[PDB]
């Protein structure tokens, strides 16, 4: 219980809801906004729907129990519990309080004073998720529509012999995605026209360069591929083809499961208990096995001392200093990688076909830091078998080698068979920065035929370009004074019965400052191509000193008796996001001519599309002024929009009605229809889309800003914004008899929304009132009266209101 | 490449000392011995109130003490008590010098009786319940429970 | 006899890729040009003026040659990658700084042409001959700085003529005499770098409100900042001094927030200013930068403080 | 006890509602509290200009409690050329015991309010206290206020020994007002007052008999 009912500044002694709300303050059965936090992290930064009701399930003699959070099914399904393991929330309805009678050890503390909802529970009941390692639940992939992104340039020109000005670039990648299956077709075209005195010629070209469709699989972690493309050069060279392809995608796996750091190989006596702390927080406390142990489950971020403290079974202890550099390798044991490609070959034309193949390329690592890789390319008339391993020996570096047994039966009856071996070598991070990052050695014979060579000799019949044997190495070494990373290099080639053309390239990178700020980078290079009689000595020179909004740039270059000079003042604007390039130049050729060029440019990052202008004028080539249009668009989604160039992912922010709201990320502003789209985002990340809260105009306001979702590549995420206005008013509620109701009673809305309470003289200042509804006032544990607010009411008014019972 | 700044502000935590939390002084006197007989009084209770600070060169120039409460209708300068004695008793509060029987709503004259003990300002007082004359001569004072709590407006200057 | 004079085009063209990220790579059109040619060679050993009454030998081929390695604004070696040669015939594998392809379309023709066989270089002729188109791509380097660049393309486009006396004269033209010629035919690329290392926020808002004095003495308030890239490299950074400190504290980067308050900063636990870390894979991290709130040496004069600093990232 | 951090509540014209956290000093028993805002004529204006949204909330032992203060168009209809002083008042509700004749101590504290309009807004390092001109009547220094804000002084002395230790009554004023305060004659008056931070800037005057200001 009983509180002090008498001590209050009130002329009226009607306080039946004053003792009741105070006493009811354990768990309040009302509707508020709380943030559900599970084991420290949160599943929702802006959880609005949090309901509380009194439970009438458990019958009792006194019926005095504690009410809990009357959760619905959306926030319990977006949290990530293993619902197929333990089914204790799949049978509960929204009418009654979700009781926790089936599982032990979890306590809930609902505090509306702090605006949070803490839940502490063990890891054995649920799965794991964070900003990294998103769950396998499908995200917002609905109504993809079409996606266009143009990049066109219109410009003028003039030559030394008269003038002609009609030049147009025409490229873009349009395509329409359909659910998980996503399509994109890049067109290629142009527009040329020249107007001289005695001749008026023009030509137009357009072709379908590359049209492609794709779909990703989260179950097998591989992306399917149908159409025309090129394969990167791992062992074999690059080549065009048409058909199916099963390639890699390792975006879903966590870095603790991907990367593995080497652990302590200390073998003292038994199944001990390790304790490792960084700043006074144990990051790992578990039971290791008997004898030798190795914890590769910990690859987190460390930036200091970590005291590895061991607790043995008898009670023995040992302390030693481990470094912060825990040397994680690039080899991955236990994980395999594969390329399952098949189809037909693409020539140079658009309708150029060829033979049918079936290719298998795979790699496998054993868990002794050794790793094999085998390739089986099989066509209808050409077969090549590849196999090989790779391993890191630790202190002498790392090595890898492979053999390629190829048979080639051409149409002209000439069977050629060869087994070629290539070896790769490298080096770890040494003490004096000795770093051989690559060292190759390719053994070949005159009897070879690669797949590209098989297709050119089979139809175009060329019998040249035969390579015999060579070696290369890549050493780079820095020193801890003068900031210079020395990279002296040498590469050597030789063909079958054609000469060598051996190369010689050196480098030195100075970095210091005299009579200016630090940031002056002077990298210098010099190259030499040694033939039997010719040695072309080329060298590049530059002077570059920045001052933030100014940068004096110079460029010197001389390949073979042609020294070229440049002079510029290129930098950004005061905001830092706008820019312009300004530079002059001098050209001295070997054929007794001195040429000069002057080029000017200015850009502008508009949110609808990026635009720019250029001025180019040289000696004998005149007045080439240009203008560029580049941007992007998305039609037939939820609404049409316009944006700046994408590379695979876009999220759709929906702020209807407001034309000028600035969002973060790329500072895109919305349109008259009220839709927007951000561009700089990445797959499987924590994307916090908040608007520029202090850059809002005075016509609109913002209730809440933070919405959270994780997008993938090629999907469009829809984000609904619940920001609306609220009217505030003072309403004098009067009862049927004329008397006033006891003040302190809270008013709930029709949709389950608590807004405030009644003051002393039957007055209730309320904010956020929608005009036209019928409100509800609650005292003594039930609904007592209803009033009907008219639609003519606006904000900040004094209204006398009559009470009507339900 | 952005401005690394933090806009901050702070304030002085002007407060009262937490040592005077157990200030439940009681009146264990007899209502038929000390309130029926025509000496109408109870033995006085003393209480010192501490208030911690940072600086104490002035006392009344920072916080001014004044008290109020439900005044007794039949007793000027005394407050109305609750319980079984509905207007039968009156609380007479003495000052820090213990002489003036001041009014519920007037303030104490600053400059005297204020113990400046470093940064904590001690303030001892005295208070006794007097009997109301409408119930002292007629001996209608009910012996039992009587709860009294007066407010103290500690206005900051 | 063998008199051969050359024809060189007069075309200058435009083209644009736009904005490509460093992890991605571009593709480009190499359009064949049936433009107006100009003579740049004057040799004559047989007859001077053309008569064409005897069926003498003739052939006509094209000539486009491009260098294998060029340079950019800051002098970087541009590795030109060969993607698809078209229906042409690439030869001379023993070269390392020039490409060599030719096209034999007009050959073994008997001549019946009158006029002048050997003329002056100041002459132009109208010829319309369209052929097969070429499409390419380029293996661009990894370490590139930010900004805008204007790539100039040195090239040639055209070919050679032939007048001999007999059928079956496979004459060849040397490459040193072809490469020593001057250069006139068009240069045109412009590009701006997007970059591959871009942090999370780039707005840097750190805030903290009111409190007491004793709690504030040697207090700590944190703030986290992440950064994401996708190329394995060794990245560093630098903290710039904006304000000035009152007292001397040595190694500790103390930012003067005013009124005698130099709050020392916390680079994840220690006041080191800057560090060095490596990337071996792609991804992101998290980096919580807070600061100790002790700035006054017990002669406490507190006020409203809004001191600043500036931290930027330096590329390797 | 109850921790009260504010020295003076200052509200600005740009912000529509400010914030304030209050916490518990007692760790043995929970508490309850109620508040209201008064005015110049000292009455409970429950339909005042600023409305504090939580009227009563339960405080745990050693925990904290929040309060938001919404604002109405009556501030806008009031003149923005001067500030609007007010008095908000706090009262705590302790749990009532069951022993006999318990003399529980009820605490009431008053602390000042200050709405400053945006037209006469103050910069973060702006001092207008040096602009004040002070004159002298024979027997007391009269104070002239040309500033549009409320002024408050607590000390005056010829040296610092009689500045913070010398006896002087609290004298407040209103914007663009003038009055005469009885005070002795000093050659160099050490005006020790309390600023907006709460510290003591002892502004030592440069006077001319009946014309006192700062250089």
């Amino acid at each position: 219980v009983e509180f002090n009912t008498d001590v209050l500044d009130a002329a009226d002694k009607k306080n039946i809801d004053f003792t009741r709300f105070s006493e009811a303050g354990y768990v309040l059965p009302g509707q508020y906004l709380l943030d559900v936090i599970v084991n420290g992290q949160s599943i929702s930064p802006a959880s609005l729907q949090i309901s509380f009701v009194e439970p009438q399930s458990s019958g009792d003699k006194a019926e005095k129990k504690l009410p809990q959070a009357c959760l619905t099914s959306d926030m319990v399904r977006l949290m990530g519990l293993t619902a197929e393991s333990l089914d204790k929330v799949v049978y509960w309805h929204d009418g009654q309080c979700a009781d926790f009678h089936g599982l032990p050890g979890v306590d809930i503390r609902p505090d509306t004073g702090a605006g949070v909802l803490r839940i502490n529970m063990p890891q054995a009941r649920l799965e794991y998720s964070d900003a990294t390692w998103l769950p396998p639940s499908r995200w917002d992939d609905g109504i993809p529509g079409l996606m266009l992104d143009y990049n066109l340039n219109g410009t003028v020109s003039r030559n030394y012999q008269g003038g002609d000005s009609h030049q147009f670039s025409y490229n873009g990648t349009v395509g329409g995605n359909l659910g998980p299956w996503r399509l994109r077709a890049d067109y290629q075209g142009s527009q040329e026209q020249s107007r001289y005195n005695g001749e008026k010629t023009t030509n137009r070209n357009f072709t379908w360069s590359r049209f492609y469709l794709f779909r990703a699989i989260p179950r097998w972690r591989a992306n399917l591929t149908l159409g025309e493309n090129n394969i990167n050069s791992d062992i074999f060279r690059s080549w065009s083809y048409t058909g199916a392809s099963l390639e890699s995608d390792d975006r879903m796996l966590p870095p603790r499961l991907r990367g593995y750091a080497p652990q302590i190989t200390g073998i003292a006596e038994t199944n001990a208990r390790v304790v490792v702390s960084q700043q006074g927080r144990v990051l790992y406390d578990s039971m290791v096995p008997a004898g030798p142990f190795s914890i590769q489950d910990l690859d987190s971020s460390v930036r200091g001392r970590l005291d590895v403290e061991v607790i043995e079974q008898n009670g023995r202890k040992k302390t030693f200093q481990v470094d912060t550099a825990s040397v994680p390798y690039l080899t991955r044991p236990g994980q395999v990688r594969y390329k399952l490609v098949s189809g037909r070959s693409r020539g140079y034309g658009h309708e150029t076909e060829g033979p049918v193949f079936a290719t298998g390329e795979a790699s496998w690592g054993l868990s002794n830091q050794w790793s094999l890789y085998g390739g089986a390319v099989l066509a209808g008339d050409y077969n090549a078998l590849a196999a090989g391993a790779g391993w890191d020996l630790g202190v002498p570096g790392t090595l890898s080698a492979d053999i390629t047994q190829s048979v080639a039966r051409i149409e002209g009856e000439r069977t050629f068979q060869g087994k070629s071996w290539r070896l790769s070598y490298s080096k770890r991070f040494d003490n004096a920065d000795a770093d051989i990052t690559f060292a190759g050695y390719r053994f070949s014979e005159r009897n070879y035929m690669t797949m590209e060579q098989y297709l050119n000799a089979r139809y175009r019949n060329d019998y040249s370009s035969r390579e015999k044997e060579m070696y290369t190495v890549t050493l780079n070494k820095n020193v801890a004074d003068w900031n210079t990373s020395f990279n002296l290099q040498y590469s050597r080639q030789t063909y079958w019965d054609i000469r060598k053309t051996d190369y010689y390239t050196v480098s030195v990178n100075r970095y210091f400052n005299v009579f200016g700020l630090q940031g002056v980078a002077v990298g210098l290079s010099a190259s030499r191509s040694k033939y039997l009689g010719r040695d072309n000595d080329s060298a590049y020179l530059r002077i570059s000193v920045p001052l933030g909004t100014g940068t004096a740039s110079y460029s010197g270059s001389m390949s073979n008796d042609r020294y070229v000079n440049m002079a510029g003042y290129t930098d950004t604007f005061n905001d830092g996001l706008d820019s312009y390039s300004l530079n002059a130049g001098l050209n001295s050729g070997g054929g007794l001519t001195s040429q000069r060029q002057i080029n000017a440019y200015y850009s502008h990052r508009s949110p609808l599309a990026n635009l720019s202008a250029n001025i180019a004028s040289l000696q004998k080539g005149y007045t080439s002024f240009g203008v560029s249009a580049s941007g992007g668009a998305t039609i037939t989604g939820k609404d049409a929009a316009l944006h700046a160039m994408s590379g695979g992912t876009r999220l759709l922010v929906d702020t209807d009605g407001v034309g000028g709201v600035p969002v973060d990320g790329g500072q895109v502003v919305t349109n008259r229809w009220g839709t927007g789209v951000v561009t700089d985002i990445s797959s499987y990340y924590r994307n916090t889309t908040s608007v520029d809260l202090k850059r809002l105009p005075d016509d609109v306001e913002a209730t809440r800003s933070v919405v959270e979702s994780a997008l993938t590549e090629g999907a469009i995420g829809y984000r609904k914004f619940s920001v609306l206005k609220g009217k505030r008013l003072f309403a004098i509620l009067r009862l049927a008899d004329g008397s006033q109701p006891p003040f302190g009673a809270s008013v709930t809305s029709e949709k389950g929304r608590e807004l405030g309470m009644v003051a002393d003289e039957g007055l209730a200042w309320l904010s956020g009132v929608t005009p036209g509804e019928t409100l509800s006032v609650n005292w003594d544990g039930k609904i007592q009266c209803q009033v009907n607010v008219p639609e003519t009411a606006i904000s900040d008014q004094q209204l006398l209101l009559p009470c009507t019972p339900q | 490449s952005d401005v690394a700044f933090r806009g901050n502000l702070l304030d002085r935590p002007c407060h009262v000392s937490g040592d005077s939390l157990n200030k439940h002084v009681v009146f264990k006197t007899r209502a038929s011995r000390d309130f029926w007989y025509p000496p109408g009084r109870s033995p006085t209770e003393s209480f010192v109130i501490r208030l911690e600070n940072c600086h104490a060169t002035a006392v009344g120039k920072i916080v001014t003490l004044t008290f109020k409460g439900t005044e007794e209708a039949a007793l000027p300068g005394h407050l109305k008590v609750t319980g079984v004695n509905a207007g039968r008793l009156g609380i007479a509060l003495l000052d820090t010098d213990g002489s003036s029987l001041l009014k519920p709503g007037t303030s104490h004259n600053k400059g005297q009786g204020e113990k400046v003990t470093g940064n904590s300002l001690e303030l001892p007082f005295g208070a006794y319940v007097v009997a109301t004359p409408e119930a002292l001569r007629t001996k209608s004072v009910v012996p039992g429970d009587y709860e009294a709590t007066a407010t103290f407006e500690l206005t900051y200057r | 006899w063998n008199n051969i004079v050359f024809y060189s085009l007069g075309d200058v063209n435009s083209y644009q890729g736009g904005n490509v990220v460093i992890t991605q790579r571009p593709q480009f059109i190499t359009s064949w040009r049936p433009g107006i040619a100009t003579v740049t060679w004057n040799q004559c050993n047989g007859p001077g003026f053309a008569d064409g009454f005897w069926a003498y030998y003739r052939e006509y081929i094209a000539w486009v040659v491009f260098p294998k390695k060029v340079m950019t604004q800051n002098g970087y070696p541009l590795f030109i990658e060969v993607h698809n040669k078209g229906s042409w015939s690439e030869e001379n594998t023993g070269d390392n700084d020039s490409y060599f392809f030719l096209k034999g379309y007009k050959w073994d023709e008997r001549a019946f042409d009158a006029g002048n066989l050997c003329q002056k270089p100041g002459e132009t002729t109208r010829l319309t001959e369209k052929f097969d188109d070429i499409i390419f791509k380029v293996a661009l380097p990894a370490d590139l700085p930010l900004g805008d660049y204007s790539v100039k393309i040195p090239y040639t486009s055209g070919m050679q003529r032939h007048f001999a006396s007999y059928l079956g004269a496979r004459f060849k033209i040397p490459y040193n005499v072809a490469k020593t010629l001057p250069r006139e035919n068009e240069m045109l690329f412009l590009f701006k770098n997007i970059g591959g290392c871009r942090p999370s926020a780039q707005s840097l808002e750190i805030k903290h409100g009111d409190l007491s004095i004793n709690s504030a003495n040697n207090h700590y308030a944190a703030q986290t900042l992440s950064v994401s890239c996708d190329v394995p490299a060794n990245i560093r950074f630098m903290l710039l001094r904006n304000t000035t400190p009152t007292y001397s504290h040595g190694k500790k980067f103390s930012v003067g927030l005013g009124h005698g308050w130099d709050s020392i900063v916390s680079v994840n636990g220690v006041d080191t200013g800057e560090t060095t870390m490596r990337w071996y894979k792609a991804g992101t991290q998290n980096l919580t930068i807070g600061s100790r709130l002790y700035g006054e040496s017990s002669k406490i004069q507190p006020g409203v403080l809004s001191g600043s600093a500036t931290l930027l990232m330096i590329l390797p | 006890a109850v921790s009260l951090d504010r020295t003076r509540a200052v509200f600005d014209g740009s912000e529509k509602s400010m914030t304030l956290d209050i916490s518990n000093d007692n760790k043995q028993l929970p508490y309850l509290a109620q508040a209201w805002i008064e005015n110049e004529n000292q009455e409970k204006i429950i339909t005042g200009p600023v409305i504090a949204t939580p009227p009563v909330q339960r405080l745990e032992p050693g925990a904290k409690s929040m309060v938001r203060l919404s604002t109405t168009p009556d501030i806008s209809k009031l003149p923005q050329d001067r500030e609007s002083l007010f008095y908000f008042n706090l009262r705590e509700i302790p749990p009532r015991s069951e022993k006999a004749n318990v003399l529980q101590i009820a605490l009431q504290t008053k602390i000042k309010l200050f709405y400053r309009p945006a037209a006469i807004k103050t910069r973060p390092n702006e001092v207008w206290q040096d602009q004040l001109i002070l004159n002298k009547v024979s027997g007391g220094y009269r104070i002239e206020n040309p500033t549009p804000y409320y002024v408050t002084v607590i000390g005056l002395g010829g040296s610092e020994k009689q500045a913070e230790e010398g006896e002087f009554e609290t004298v407040m004023l209103s914007p663009r007002s003038e009055q005469t305060v009885k005070s002795a004659n000093y050659n160099t008056p050490y005006l020790s007052y309390i600023n907006d931070y709460g510290g003591r800037p002892v502004l030592s005057f440069i006077c001319n008999g009946s014309r006192c200001s700062v250089k």
